């Protein structure tokens, strides 16, 4: 655009410098060459700004760049989708032409069972809640897994901890917790 | 105690287009010709505009379009005590806003070539999308972020999200009823204060003006 | 704005003459020579023809079935060269429909990844 | 000229708002004052005119009490530090709690674990630590 913009004529006789001095005195030829001055001055400034702005959509474009690069090559991330979607577990750069760009590997829970669960078990008139995991029914047993990939267990004092009693929590349901203590001193 | 509070930012702004020719020599030929003497000074006005318009829609998309589905709510409200009444969307209305969603539209308020293009997504678009991201929430917590949407009861989301801050979850349990209150009235003070402060839209209201005031 | 009629002493509204933006909007060339105009601002009037809120569009046949968005026109509507191939336009889809089954007492857990 | 700083200026919000959505709406956040003020439990966003509102939900710790403390506790010369939560005291008696919640408890093995003795930590006070393993081979 800017080349291009030297062959305009901006009103005077012609665009090309040399004719006007060609074929003018001074006294008239310095009229011709301020129109020239003025066009020309003009479309460099035109110029300047469009790229000062242009600027500065690259400098935040390299800032966020630098934040990837720092806050998930170099660790993992746990702000959402950051890192791309799913789970991060690690990302690898590579370079490209005016750019980098980011490999990043996640993990993404696949295949998935309905399942029926209770915020809390009744004991012996005790509330048992999960340390981790959740407490799941196959429709006959209760078993507490983990939250992110089906590993049942079964429910001990190992797994659950006390507070309060079976008057209070809303959904609570009975089962047995079993003790790993009581066949040791048993036997 | 549980609290509930109002962010407020701009998306997007008013995609006008201007004509560079009719503006200067509006439907003279003498005026044109002499125009013409300056080159690419009009078609380059336009393009920057036109960059402009395009992603403004873009904008929109990027924050509205972030659930690949569209979930929606199921019949029967049963989430443990929670009321989500006004921010889910109603049925009765023409464009099926939420009471709140409401409120916030009705607080926010030539022939020299000068036009206004529309924009892309309708504000019924927009309201689906809003209303597809809060089934999602509601029913099964963060896991529709990650992949597929897992369902869970509302209590035991929120146990976790007791943990999440270091609060054991027992302690969501024992106290369900009055933090389900607790929620329930805070959400009501929001409406008293978004149908009564009008100064509550002001970071929005002031984009319109700037741009009114440009053209003027 | 107006002008009275020096001749009969009545107030005449001038009212500047129709016009409007004209997009082509077009498959590449290097797939089909083929197609559709847009209108933009205007009616149906002054101008296989669709009202819709961008303007008057010619050329592009008015399909019932939604998709995924093409060429953007504009209030929901997008364009698209599809079967015999003919540019068609229609409301754009936002995606796939999908209700989750709650319940108070019911999880999903995921057993692979 | 002025549209294209002032686009500028609106795309940088645009990009912020899509980042609440993101790391707010779509899970729960660690990062303090990010989605409002408070510990963030979760947000709903509803849409407006030119652009969007978020309400964030956050929990408010709101009523406390004075209580005397202590990094450790001295038992048999051992030291026991708390696994998680402090060691308080009502001026009578020693109790381990959680930080965020006043909810006392027994200081028993099952709360500590043990690292050195009593000749390294500064401000260790004595007290006795149950075993609760002692009356189950007790009885
Ligand atoms: C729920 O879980 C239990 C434990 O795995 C299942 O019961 C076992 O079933 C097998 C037969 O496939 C027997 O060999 C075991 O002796 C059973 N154990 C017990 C404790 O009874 C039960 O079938 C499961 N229910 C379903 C429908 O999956
Ligand atoms: C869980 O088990 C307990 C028994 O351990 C049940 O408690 C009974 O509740 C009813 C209703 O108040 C009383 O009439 C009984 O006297 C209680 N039984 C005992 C032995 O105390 C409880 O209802 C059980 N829940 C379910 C749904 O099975
Ligand atoms: C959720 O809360 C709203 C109130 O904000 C309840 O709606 C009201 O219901 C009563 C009848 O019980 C009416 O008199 C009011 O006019 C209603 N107000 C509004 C704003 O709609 C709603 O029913 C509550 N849901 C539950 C199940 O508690
Ligand atoms: C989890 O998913 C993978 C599929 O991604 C399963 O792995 C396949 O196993 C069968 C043998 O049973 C092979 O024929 C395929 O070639 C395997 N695919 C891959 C990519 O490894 C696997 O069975 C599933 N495992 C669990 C835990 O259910
Ligand atoms: C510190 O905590 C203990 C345990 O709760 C308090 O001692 C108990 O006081 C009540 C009377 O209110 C008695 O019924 C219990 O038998 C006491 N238990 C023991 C271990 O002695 C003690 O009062 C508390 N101190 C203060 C000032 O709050
Ligand atoms: C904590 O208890 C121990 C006793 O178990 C105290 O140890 C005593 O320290 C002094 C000063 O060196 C000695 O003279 C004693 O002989 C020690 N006693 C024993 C039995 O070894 C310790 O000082 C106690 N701290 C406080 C402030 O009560
Ligand atoms: C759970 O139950 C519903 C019953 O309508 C069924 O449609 C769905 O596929 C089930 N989900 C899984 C993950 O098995
Ligand atoms: C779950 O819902 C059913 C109604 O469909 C009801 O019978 C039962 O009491 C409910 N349980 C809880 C924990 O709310
Ligand atoms: C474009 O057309 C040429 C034929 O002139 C062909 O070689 C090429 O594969 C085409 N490319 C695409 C992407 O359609
Ligand atoms: C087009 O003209 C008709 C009258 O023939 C009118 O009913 C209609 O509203 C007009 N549409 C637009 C958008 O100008
Ligand atoms: C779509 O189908 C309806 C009948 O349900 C018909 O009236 C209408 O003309 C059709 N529209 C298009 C775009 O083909
Ligand atoms: C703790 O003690 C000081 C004594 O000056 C008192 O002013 C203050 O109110 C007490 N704090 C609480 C939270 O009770
Ligand atoms: C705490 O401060 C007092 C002085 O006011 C002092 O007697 C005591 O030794 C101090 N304890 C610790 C743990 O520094």
């Amino acid at each position: 655009t800017l080349v291009k913009q030297l062959s305009s004529n901006f009103g005077a006789i012609s665009s090309v410098l040399n004719d006007i001095l060609s074929r003018l005195d001074p006294p008239e030829a310095e009229v011709q060459i301020d129109r020239l001055i003025t066009g020309r001055l003009q479309s460099l400034q035109t110029y300047v700004t469009q790229q000062l702005i242009r600027a500065a959509e690259i400098r935040a474009s390299a800032n966020l760049a630098a934040t990837k690069m720092s806050e998930c090559v170099l660790g993992q991330s746990k702000r959402v989708d950051f890192c791309g979607k799913g789970y991060h577990l690690m990302s690898f750069p590579q370079s490209a032409p005016h750019g980098v760009v980011f490999l990043h590997v996640t993990y993404v829970p696949a295949q998935e069972k309905n399942f029926t669960t209770a915020p809390a078990i009744c004991h012996d008139g005790k509330a048992h809640f999960p340390r981790e995991g959740v407490f799941v029914s196959n429709g006959t047993h209760w078993f507490v897994t983990q939250r992110n990939f089906y590993e049942p267990q079964i429910i001990t004092t190992d797994n659950t901890f006390v507070s309060g009693n079976c008057d209070v929590v809303i959904g609570i349901v009975n089962n047995t917790v079993y003790d790993p203590l009581q066949p040791e001193l048993d036997s | 105690t549980i609290s509930v509070t109002t962010e407020i930012l701009p998306v997007s702004m008013t995609k006008t287009s201007v004509d560079c020719t009719m503006y200067i020599c509006g439907d003279s030929t003498e005026c044109s010709n002499l125009l013409l003497q300056y080159g690419s000074f009009c078609t380059q006005l336009n393009r920057a505009l036109t960059g402009i318009a395009v992603e403004q829609d873009k904008n929109t998309q990027e924050v509205f379009a972030q659930v690949k589905q569209i979930y929606k709510t199921p019949p029967i409200k049963d989430f443990g005590g929670f009321n989500f009444s006004q921010i889910l969307p109603d049925p009765s209305k023409p464009s099926k806003r939420s009471f709140i969603e409401d409120l916030l539209f009705n607080k926010v308020t030539k022939f020299n070539g000068l036009t206004v293009l529309p924009p892309l997504l309708t504000d019924e678009m927009i309201a689906q999308y809003t209303s597809a991201l809060l089934a999602g929430t509601i029913t099964s917590g963060w896991t529709f972020g990650a992949g597929a949407a897992l369902q869970i009861p509302f209590a035991m989301q929120m146990a976790y999200r007791f943990n999440g801050i270091g609060v054991t979850q027992n302690v969501l349990y024992e106290n369900q009823k009055l933090i389900a209150n607790q929620f329930n009235s805070a959400i009501g003070k929001i409406q008293d204060s978004l149908s009564s402060t009008a100064s509550a839209l002001g970071k929005l209201q002031d984009v319109v003006n700037q741009n009114a005031q440009a053209l003027n | 704005d107006a002008v009275r009629d020096p001749q009969t002493l009545e107030i005449l509204d001038i009212t500047p003459c129709s016009f409007g933006g004209v997009s082509v909007i077009t498959p590449g060339t290097n797939t089909s020579n083929q197609v559709a105009v847009l209108y933009q601002d205007v009616n149906c009037t002054e101008v296989n023809v669709f009202q819709t809120r961008a303007g008057c569009l010619i050329g592009a046949e008015h399909v019932n079935n939604s998709y995924e968005c093409d060429i953007p026109i504009g209030a929901g509507i997008c364009a698209s060269y599809q079967t015999s191939q003919s540019i068609i336009a229609y409301t754009m889809s936002l995606g796939a429909e999908n209700s989750v089954a709650y319940s108070n007492n019911s999880i999903a857990i995921p057993t692979n990844f």
